[PDB]
């Protein structure tokens, strides 16, 4: 079924005008979408972020020292997407969904876009059931419901990550004594942290069972 | 718009010559009609494009160094600070009212230097090295650059000798 | 082969090449200069020009001075030969005791150690 | 030791204080040293302090 | 005030000048009469160091530059569009824009013959039935009646097939990419099945 | 090498296309 | 023809008052940039200006 | 769009026809009582009178406010 319906797709090119500080000004790419993944000659990915009348400003997903003036930029035709699904559980991924834990490729997943429109008014429901963090100051005084946005704000080294990791560990502890429906599946996003800090967190999560 | 067809245009592709042999014998009798309006071209000298607020943008000056003393034709000195692709940005060591558009700028060959030595011991000097105390020029003195690199690690030693200041709050 | 100095503004030198531009973070030598002036390519300006940062002072640079490409980043001596030595940013001995007899000169630019090779003991 | 944009005087102080304490040795016994100094001090241009 | 539509849209301040030049040359049926004039003036800037002085030297006045350009082209056997263009570019010192107005005019002109420049990479030197069948499939990657100016090239790391490089888009119908997309297709089904 | 000085134009008058169009449309007869 | 010096005073012909300009910069392209000693309301971009 | 010049520096109607009329910032009335009749146009940007043109303030302008006028 694949060979009987197979035309090789026309891939639009682009020439790097200027590259520097992880930004590649790319001539051409005449039909590219805003926020679309592009691909360079050096295998490094990109994203067409601002589309101008003469060039495209492309943010470089990685070190731009392998991109030169005149390098060919191929568009992938797709907005930036990540693998979602139950195979992402237990896996340490980077900011693009690619695994970095050394446990092979992601099985049992499917691609979905990173920027989906938020659900509207009729899609909502009133937030009534509680989410227990296991921290009794939070569970008693500043309570959380399922479906809530709660800012953990404070200065450095005051225990924001400690409250977050206690919430995740308590969701693991509550997940053993509830049925399949009311189980909470946690996602921890580490933006700009040290890489040795997030090995301590996967050590603590594999030690506790979370 | 890219440089490959723009370099292909260096190869001739005119395919007809009904303007080339017409205006090439018409150009030089036209240019000679305006030769008193032309200023002479400039390569290793300089010419002031724009002057204002103590900055002269100098056309030409092909072989100037960065930070080099230049000298305008009105006598006032300068300093080639930022060497851009089509002009040199020259700061003016003095009042820039004697500089006009089209004034010749002369490269002096020297990075900026002041007279150093025992002859300066006792004189009142300006920021460029010329004495302003009205006691004649600087004698028993030699020229040295103002951009000497500081002595490194192996050249220094530990600070031991006092150099008292006479202020007992400081020296105590 | 080589490039030429196009623009000097402060510690930032624009070098223009006619074909085969150097990579970003590559090292460029300036010859004709009094002291050894090393420029590291910061970005590509776009019309066959690179923009660089200098490892020494740019006083003395001429628009059109010949700049040669090293094809590699700033390489410095590393190993047992550097023990007890004082180095520059570009690996020259400034302790005034001979050259630095260390083998396998390394680039100063590499990426970080990846996630799986991270130690967790304290 | 990476002296990144500091005083050259205290770099000389560290170098001297490790000459005497035996961390740095000179001459034929140079290989018995345990410290490599790399210096990018304050008199350097901002490119030499950014990469040292 | 009714001007004929340019065949393709282009960039600013040196491509819209060429777009306007094409628009007013198509009104007088005078495209190939001014294209060679553009090339001739490029050769004239190649010849004299006193005519490219008007484009680069910023110390000649705009009166002197306009009086050289006007009193050199005394109808010169030439088109009036070219003469009214170069005294307009001489009024700003924009004579250096000629060498890119020529590029964008070449782009408009070879877009005027629906012609398309491209290069073709194959594994083998082509037969003249293999060639005329390649143009039967290459024409479907152009969305007009543009009869292309296809050239040929050989690189046998392709496992047969063709790669059409249209200078802005690539169509990789080579077998060496097909066997790699075959392997990437069967390596993902066996991970799910 | 004689046309390397003209490989990129630099000028004032951002509205240059207006001054070219006020000369080119009367070139049409 | 020929440019005035910086700080040289100019006078504009045909104004409602005596409009004295003082040359502040040479901008290139045979153009000086002046600073008017009175108001410029009523100035047209073809007005004859006499160098004093 | 076509821009026509009026031949005049920015002017408003001044005179005894302005009394009683509500006006916008350019001179045309907004109270709906027709155009300004007994009026003439003068410039909005007038240089102030000089030193000889003035004299010392002698006469009182009574505000009618007790705290002000005292
Ligand atoms: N409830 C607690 N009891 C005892 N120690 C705690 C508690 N919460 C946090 N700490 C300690 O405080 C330190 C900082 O905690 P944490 O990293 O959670 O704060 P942070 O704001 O995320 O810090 P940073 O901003 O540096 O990431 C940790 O070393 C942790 O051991
Ligand atoms: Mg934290």
């Amino acid at each position: 079924e694949w060979e009987k319906s197979y035309q090789p797709p026309v891939i639009h090119l682009g020439r790097v005008l200027s590259v520097g500080d992880g930004i590649a000004r790319v001539y051409g790419l005449k039909s590219v979408q805003a926020g679309e993944l592009v691909c360079f000659d050096s295998g490094v990915k990109g994203m067409a972020l601002n589309l101008q009348a003469d060039h495209v400003g492309v943010v470089v997903f990685g070190n731009d020292s392998v991109i030169h003036q005149g390098d060919l930029v191929y568009r992938t035709g797709q907005i930036v997407n990540v693998p979602i699904g139950p195979g992402t559980l237990g896996r340490v991924t980077d900011g693009l969904g690619q695994p970095i834990d050394g446990k092979g490729p992601l099985t049992n997943v499917r691609s979905s876009l990173v920027e989906v429109k938020a659900p509207g008014i009729i899609a909502r429901q009133s937030v009534r059931e509680p989410l227990f963090t296991g921290v009794k100051a939070v569970d008693a005084l500043v309570p959380i419901g399922r479906g809530q946005r709660e800012l953990i704000i404070g200065d450095r080294q005051t225990g924001k990550t400690a409250v977050a990791i206690d919430a995740i560990i308590h969701q693991k502890n509550c997940n053993e004594q509830v049925p399949k429906a009311q189980r909470v599946y946690c996602v921890y996003v580490a933006v700009g942290q040290k890489r040795s800090t997030v090995a301590q967190l996967v050590k603590l999560f594999t030690q506790t069972g979370a | 718009a890219d440089a490959k067809a723009l370099d292909e245009l260096r190869k001739p592709k005119f395919s007809s010559k009904y303007l080339i042999q017409h205006v090439s014998q018409k150009l030089i009798p036209a240019v000679k009609e305006w030769e008193k309006s032309y200023q002479p071209p400039v390569i290793h000298l300089g010419r002031v494009l724009s002057v204002g607020d103590g900055i002269a943008r100098v056309y030409g000056l092909k072989s100037v160094q960065a930070g080099e003393l230049v000298c305008f034709d009105s006598g006032v000195k300068g300093m080639a600070l930022n060497l851009q692709a089509d002009h040199v940005g020259v700061v003016v060591f003095g009042n820039d009212s004697v500089i006009h558009q089209g004034d010749l700028v002369y490269r002096t060959g020297q990075i900026v230097n002041v007279p150093i030595g025992p002859g300066t011991l006792g004189r009142v000097t300006d920021g460029l090295g010329q004495p302003i105390d009205g006691k004649g020029p600087l004698t028993n003195v030699r020229s040295s650059l103002v951009e000497v690199k500081a002595p490194g690690i192996i050249a220094r030693q530990s600070v031991r000798e006092p150099l008292f200041t006479g202020v007992k709050a400081v020296d105590a | 082969d080589a490039g030429y100095v196009s623009q000097v503004i402060g510690p930032v030198v624009d070098v223009r090449f006619d074909g085969e531009l150097p990579s970003i973070l590559s090292s460029l030598e300036v010859e004709g200069h009094s002291v050894r002036l090393v420029l590291e390519v910061a970005q590509h300006m776009g019309d066959n020009t690179v923009r660089c940062i200098a490892m020494d002072s740019t006083d003395g640079l001429v628009r059109g001075q010949k700049v040669v490409d090293t094809g590699s980043p700033i390489k410095v001596p590393v190993g047992r030969g550097t023990l007890g030595r004082i180095m520059n940013v570009i690996g020259e001995p400034v302790d005034e005791q001979g050259p630095i007899d260390a083998a396998d000169i390394w680039s100063i630019h590499r990426e970080a150690p990846e996630f799986t090779e991270q130690s967790t003991e304290q | 030791f990476a002296g990144v944009g500091e005083r050259t005087r205290e770099g000389n102080d560290l170098y001297r204080e490790m000459i005497e304490s035996g961390v740095i040795k000179l001459g034929a016994e140079r290989g018995n040293s345990k410290c490599t100094l790399v210096y990018g001090q304050m008199n350097e241009p901002p490119g030499a302090r950014a990469r040292v | 005030l009714k001007l004929p539509t340019a065949p393709l849209q282009l960039s600013g301040t040196s491509a819209q000048i060429a777009t306007l030049l094409w628009q007013v040359a198509a009104k007088e049926n005078q495209l190939d009469k001014v294209q060679d004039e553009l090339y001739q003036f490029i050769e004239l800037f190649k010849q004299h160091s006193e005519l490219r002085r008007l484009a680069t030297d910023p110390f000649v006045p705009t009166l002197v530059r306009t009086k050289i350009i006007s009193s050199v082209l005394k109808d010169s056997g030439a088109s009036e569009i070219t003469k009214k263009l170069f005294e307009a570019l001489a009024d700003e010192g924009a004579l250096s824009a000629l060498l890119e107005v020529t590029v964008n005019y070449e782009e408009l002109m070879l877009a005027h013959k629906k012609e398309v420049y491209c290069t073709v990479i194959t594994a083998e030197p082509l037969d003249k039935l293999e060639r005329v069948e390649l143009t039967k499939k290459a024409e479907k990657f152009v969305d007009a009646g543009f009869k292309l100016v296809m050239q040929e090239k050989i690189d046998k790391k392709l496992l047969g097939g063709f790669v059409i490089e249209f200078s802005d888009r690539r169509v990789d119908m080579s077998t060496a990419k097909k066997v790699e997309e075959f392997n990437n297709f069967v390596n993902k089904l066996v991970l799910s099945i």
